[PDB]
């Protein structure tokens, strides 16, 4: 600024004051350009954070309203442009297309196809620049919500509207898991309780197309894509795009939320997003901070996440359940933003690879995993069996305590350990394994009531599949019932037991 | 925007980033010289405080400092784009800096085609020289002046020290 | 005076003010804003350009907007008419119940009580959580800093404290939700409604809420604190009311500040932490006392940054504390609700004079054992189940009893803990432990002490199985 | 359009163009530097000045000098004649046998191919080497990063793979020796030459070599990456080919980027990085793929600085991969080559499905045992033994056999090893370890398992090792 236009060309005419007179106000000439940062001279009158439009067609946005020029993050190329290029105002900040036809659709973060399903239709467009709802506008989470993963639904019993951190490592199947959850939502979407229909928004944040491609392919396979947006900021992305993607997502899901719908956004992951943004700030020489990160990216997110909610029905009728993902790298949440984030959600979900290495998908460090919420995010159902199990794993862990000290100190515990092992078997949960609760509790019940202590741990699982098919086939009645009861009923138990015993008996013998 | 035009000297820009504007500006429209003289004038037209010292006084509002220092006065016949650049250096506070732009400038239509080599005493004395021919010698002859020991010395001009300098 | 938007680069707004720069902290009102867009003047850059801070919403702002200075800081409603009402920083409802009908206005700053203005009164108040009384005495005017696991203990505790207190102590509370999670406020709300101590039919709530939430600029989040202070100063000074000032999170303030220092161009102190971190605090704590009229005892949530304290920020904080409750996650993990790090749920205060001399002593016995107990524990990580050199085991176990006994089930967490409420009236507490020191619990085994109210109930519970 | 070099601060060449600036990225030919000095426009610095980058170095430049835009970005020779050649960025004969006469030219730029135009979900390319496939099976056309400290036989190992595999592979391959020791490349060359796969009689080979050695000025090293890409892309799609893309080392590439980042007047980053690292990569890695038109299985050697992975750059890196070979410096340090940390070298691509469960499971048990086994290792390490559990002992030992069983010596490089110990076709692999799972072997040695091939023979060796 202090050089440019103090030096000629630019300056060289301002002198006269003849140079459109000046204008460049609803126009700009690219003052300097390099590298997706169009310092654009002019655009002078501008809104704040206006998305502007390029002579290369393209967008960039005038975030930085400087008194001279506009720091424009150009969301892309520099090989198009060469300086002085005309930037025409749009007078307008971003709002993003939103709609419900995005359900069934993979778009880029532009909310434009990449799907190669031709184009999407854009019904609505809706602000990304839209704030979070209010207290009363929210009615807190009531629901449960099944990922179809006993462990998950049990130990983090999730409702909807809920902001909750998914955290876990590098392609560790975590994402597989995340998919499986998503797969689970299918049944609800094949169900008809809208309130159990969770519209999935998979924000792919900086996640390379190839990586998307299989994955999407997987979604295709699940067909569940039909109620699913895949908001796609792949790795290739211009940073503002990757960056942008959540806010975009944010407009759409709140929309759903507000359209009564219970929306789910999977942000995978903001760790990357942040890089992109940070990078963006920093490039603007809007300097870094802790962990090189400048800090109101948190505000960005805090606010972002404040936009995820469970609406008071009078106030929205729906939910946007936010399942952010931060993919930890070495489980690292020392990671600034994780430290922050830890401070942000109403629990966070810890994954432990080791279980994974043990084979055990899931990975979980349950001990560290939390839904503080838990129960607001649940139902009667699970609690009746699960409480004890959690506790019992506490015990199991406890004798792993005394595996920080030891291997044997009680008979009981030789049993308890046995029991513990049993509980472990159940917690091995395949990837691509979406469930209904009744199964989840079902499978829990025998063992947690001891009757699977009576079996080879490896075979528990075997039982379970088999068992499942048994009831499915047989006790379909019941399955209807437990499902009816939305809980485990005395009847169901007893009958369950009876079944169980028979099944158990057939499996065990 | 424009395209590069720079009178001989020419310069480096930078407090002459303006100069260079007018090394294209003045140059173009070729009131090159009009302003060339303007500048000269300005120099002392400048030099006395007043509505100028005004700036110094931070608390005088630049806004109206321009409308005073340049309104009635610096447009006294300094205007074309000249008041506007005044009013630019004005804004851009490059007013205390302005002399140097003139300096910089003024080696411009004349001195634009200056004389450089660094030469003992009152060395070169910006003129004009044509590199194909010698011009050097001539000059020297003209004078049998300068100071050359006090002024530039037999060490440069012919190493008084060097014989010392080997050891 | 008037300003011009000349540049907005994020919430750092340079306004070139078109006229006289009045003092800083002047709230400027942006014209061309269909919001109450307060800017706080931040620096007089000179030639009437200020660096100002946006606290309100953006994206749309004209480079050229018009700013009209309120010429002073914000004036915001202060006075009792805030009770019930959930006001944001701007004193404006966010109760969504419409007006907050104080007709007294205030600059959100306030002054720092002089040396004489210490009506600071050196003694414990109580609200029945065992552990507290026991370890860390209470203060009239005092800042107690509560560290730990929000919404799993720290917050949870706060809420209980809130729960017992507002009712029990008359002299109100102020809650300033600094970067509050709307959601938690939602929840809280519903709890408050439910509890009805947020009186609304009679806005005679025993609590005022001031919120400067997550979805707000740091500037916004930062200032709700001052505001809240101003308000509370009303209740103390004016209303006598012995406010409990619940802050969640001063840390979120801290954050807002910290980013801000940078953004202000400015240098921040260590680790990036705003260098004025302390002064903000300092002055603010100095904008506290027990005045003659009242007491503002502050109850402070501190996101224990990285659960670190060593951490300069909490390092600073400590200077201002009158009690600190540092939870021990191990303890939280140890179940124990309360989830204490008792050794650091501390108060410099406590003395056999200050508390019961007994109290003190009993406590000293406890503090002692616990110190020691750890030492033994170290052997146990490498050397036991429930057996070593038994006397020594005994102390361990007792320490466990004590431990267990510290666990005080909590009603608000019949949901969270799964466990219902217990409040242990103080003697019953002291007696409880004092007895443990007296060790009759031998006759009575240990474990049942885990999560009980008075010590007996554990006895009942044990016996029924023995 | 012409510029004159106005500021040279190193090979960051500031050219002030005195008129029109072509868009950023134009390859410029400097008018004077016959030392074919391509400047790539990097920035339009403003006021018709660009920051351009010398690929090259600079000594002798007069501040002044005229630069003439080469009017495009780099045009490079492409097509098959680059096979069996050493190309640099500009495809010059570092074969040093004269040109790499092509038809085709290229902007060394290429972008990410459409997502739909990719193949969506790939199918396993088995990796031969028992340990390797087993724990990390790859995808045909996959991007594998081999994290590993270079030069630990790291490099040797890749070569050996090449040996096994690239040999075993038909299609074509692209080899990029970036930043690596010219000396090793020299030998390698001759070795390929020798191999005659670097055909001494085909301009082609089946493999094209592209080099961006360390001793170069950065741009050259940096940009050879795009180049190599362009070619391989050329072959992949155009030649429809199953390309193998060998990169040694992306690390030096990344480093090259980072190094400049500062100089580029940008901020460097954490650790000094290129803060654009991600975008660079994202876009780049996405330039990479196996589309439908061909497949590039890209084996990308990754020097990992101080083996710090944690170290953000590698932290990033991971995204780009879908198979990681994480070498354990410790294991390598045990001489044990295989040296990998395989509970760190990963593919989710191992499957009960794709890899069938047997393999898979056998692996899961393995991964497991080992994973547990390390955990103690340390404890016990100082905490010695027995007042314990000896079933653990069994696993420990077993783990150790297995451990050793992963080891296969550097077959070929008898110069380094003197040892052979072969490759294990996959069923035999599964079998091998599975048999150890059957633990029959267990009264047997440990180094029997060390540096071999087929478990049968290993067993044979066990017996033999038992004298």
């Amino acid at each position: 600024k202090t050089g440019t236009a103090e030096v000629s060309s630019i300056l060289e005419e301002r002198i006269l004051g003849a140079d459109t007179s000046v204008d460049l106000e609803e126009t700009g000439r690219v003052l300097s350009i390099g590298d997706g940062i169009a310092r654009v001279h002019g655009l002078r009158n501008v809104q704040a954070e206006e998305m502007v439009e390029f002579s290369s067609g393209l967008k960039g946005m005038s975030l930085n309203l400087e008194p001279d020029n506009v720091g424009v993050v150009v969301f892309g190329n520099d090989k198009l442009i060469k300086e002085g290029d005309i930037v025409k105002r749009t007078g307008a900040i971003v709002d993003v297309p939103v709609g419900e036809e995005l359900l069934g659709r993979v778009v880029d973060a532009l909310g434009n196809a990449i799907d190669g399903k031709g184009p999407i239709g854009s019904k609505a467009r809706r602000r990304v620049g839209l704030k979070a709802p209010g207290i009363i506008p929210r009615i807190s989470v009531r629901e449960p919500m099944q990922t179809g993963i006993k462990a998950v639904d049990s130990l983090v019993p999730i409702g909807r509207g809920q902001r909750e951190l998914i955290i876990g490592d590098r392609q560790t199947g975590k994402t597989s898991i995340a998919i499986d959850t998503i797969i689970n939502q299918k049944r609800f979407n094949d169900g008809t309780d809208e309130k159990k229909k969770l519209y999935c928004i998979y924000v792919a944040i900086g996640q390379k197309r190839s990586t998307v491609a299989q994955l999407v392919k997987r979604l295709t396979d699940a067909d569940a894509m039909k109620y699913t947006i895949v908001v796609s900021a792949t790795a290739s992305d211009a940073a503002p795009l990757q960056y942008l993607a959540p806010y975009s997502g944010c407009s759409m899901g709140e929309y759903f939320r507000d359209n009564g719908k219970h929306a789910l956004i999977i942000y995978d992951d903001l760790s990357k997003q942040a890089v992109a943004y940070r990078q963006m700030s920093l490039l603007l020489r809007r300097p870094p901070g802790r962990e090189a990160y400048p800090g109101d990216v948190f505000y960005l997110h805090s606010r972002l996440l404040e936009r995820a909610a469970k609406m008071n029905d009078a106030f929205g009728g729906g939910s946007l359940t936010a399942l952010p993902v931060i993919e930890t790298q070495a489980g690292d949440v020392s990671a600034y933003i994780p430290t922050n984030v830890i401070s942000i959600t109403d629990g966070q979900i810890f994954l432990e690879t080791e279980l994974f290495y043990k084979g055990i998908r899931p990975a979980i460090n349950v001990g560290l995993s939390v839904s503080r919420v838990g129960s607001a995010a649940q139902t009667r159902a699970m609690k009746q069996v699960a409480g004890t199990m959690k506790l019992e794993l506490a015990q199991y862990r406890e004798v792993a305590a005394f595996a920080q000290f030891g291997s044997d100190l009680d008979a009981a515990t030789q049993q308890l350990l046995s029991r513990g092992v049993r509980l472990t078997e159940l917690l091995k949960q395949g990837q691509y394994s979406p469930m209904a609760i009744e199964e989840q509790v079902a499978v829990i019940y025998a063992g947690v009531r001891g009757y699977l202590d009576k079996l080879e741990p490896s075979k528990i699982t075997k039982f379970e599949n088999a068992f499942l098919s048994h009831v499915i086939s047989q006790h379909q009645a019941l399955l209807g019932k437990i499902r009816t009861d939305g809980k485990i009923s005395e009847e169901s138990d007893a009958k369950l037991k009876e079944i169980v015993t028979n099944f158990l008996a057939g499996f065990e013998a | 925007f424009a395209k590069l035009v720079r009178p001989p000297v020419q310069i480096y820009g930078i407090e002459g980033r303006y100069a260079t504007a007018l090394y294209s500006a003045a140059s173009k429209q070729n009131k090159l010289e009009q302003v060339e003289k303007e500048l000269l004038r300005v120099g002392q037209i400048l030099k006395e405080p007043k509505m100028a010292a005004s700036l110094l006084n931070p608390y005088v509002k630049r806004s109206v400092k321009v409308k005073s220092l340049s309104d009635m006065t610096a447009k006294e016949k300094f205007s074309p784009l000249t008041s506007n650049l005044i009013n630019l250096l004005a804004e851009n506070g490059r007013l205390t800096n302005t002399p140097a732009v003139i300096s910089a400038f003024s080696t411009m239509m004349s001195v634009h085609r200056g004389e450089v080599p660094c030469t003992v005493t009152t060395a070169s004395a910006l003129d004009e020289t044509t590199l194909t021919e010698l011009k050097t010698v001539l000059k020297s002859f003209l004078s049998k002046g300068q100071v050359l020991k006090l002024e530039v010395k037999i060490d440069p001009s012919i190493m008084g020290g060097m014989i010392v300098r080997i050891g | 005076t008037t300003g011009r938007i000349v540049a907005v680069i994020g919430a750092v707004v340079d306004v070139q003010f078109d006229e006289g720069l009045p003092p800083i902290l002047n709230a400027l009102e942006v014209q061309g804003r269909e919001t109450r867009l307060v800017l706080e003047v931040a620096q007089h850059l000179g030639e009437s350009t200020v660096r100002t801070i946006a606290m309100d919403g953006t994206e749309g702002l004209v480079r050229g907007q018009k700013v009209l200075d309120s010429g002073a800081p914000i004036r915001i409603p202060v006075g009792p008419e805030t009770l019930g009402r959930i006001m944001n920083v701007i004193g404006e409802p966010i109760d969504e119940r419409g007006p907050i009908k104080t007709k007294q206005f205030a600059a959100i700053h306030a002054e720092a009580p002089e040396f004489v203005e210490m009506s600071v009164e050196q003694e414990i108040l109580v609200t029945g959580i065992k552990v507290v009384d026991l370890l860390a005495p209470y203060a009239k005017g005092g800042k107690i800093g509560l560290f730990g696991g929000a919404g799993v203990g720290k917050t949870v505790l706060i809420m209980e404290l809130i729960n017992n207190v507002a009712k029990a102590h008359g002299g109100y509370s102020v809650f300033a939700g600094v970067g509050e999670r709307t959601r938690e406020g939602n929840d809280l709300y519903h709890e408050m409604i439910e509890s009805g101590v947020i009186n609304l039919k009679d806005a005679t709530s025993k609590v005022a809420l001031v919120y400067g939430q997550m979805n707000e600029p740091p500037g916004a989040r930062a200032r709700v604190a001052l505001t809240g202070l101003t308000v509370a100063e009303y209740f103390r000074d004016q209303e006598g009311q012995d406010v409990l000032l619940f802050i969640d999170n001063i840390f979120r303030f801290t954050q807002a500040g910290s980013e801000v220092s940078a953004l202000l161009g400015r240098i921040p102190s260590a680790v990036g932490y705003q260098p004025t971190l302390a002064t903000d605090m300092g002055t603010m704590q100095e904008r506290i006392t027990t005045t003659k009229k009242g007491s503002i005892t502050s109850v402070q949530a501190i996101y224990v940054p990285a659960d670190d304290l060593t951490d300069p920020a909490p390092a600073t904080t400590f200077a201002h504390l009158d009690a600190t409750t540092v939870l021990s996650r191990a303890i939280a993990e140890l179940g124990i609700y309360p989830a204490v790090d008792p050794l650091d749920s501390t108060s410099r205060i406590m003395d056999p004079n200050i508390v019961g001399s007994e109290h003190y002593d009993v406590a000293r016995g406890v503090q002692k054992i616990l110190q020691d107990y750890k030492s033994l524990q170290d052997i146990i990580a490498i050397l036991g189940m429930d057996e070593l050199s038994e006397e020594d085991k005994l102390t361990v176990s007792r320490a466990r009893k004590i431990q267990r006994f510290l666990s005080q089930p909590f009603q608000v967490a019949e949901v969270f803990t799964g466990h219902l409420g217990k409040l242990v009236p103080l003697k019953e507490t002291i007696k409880g432990f004092q007895q443990i020191l007296a060790g009759e619990y031998d006759h009575l085994p240990e474990q049942a002490f885990y999560m009980v109210g008075p010590i007996e109930e554990a006895v009942a519970k044990a016996d029924k199985l023995a």
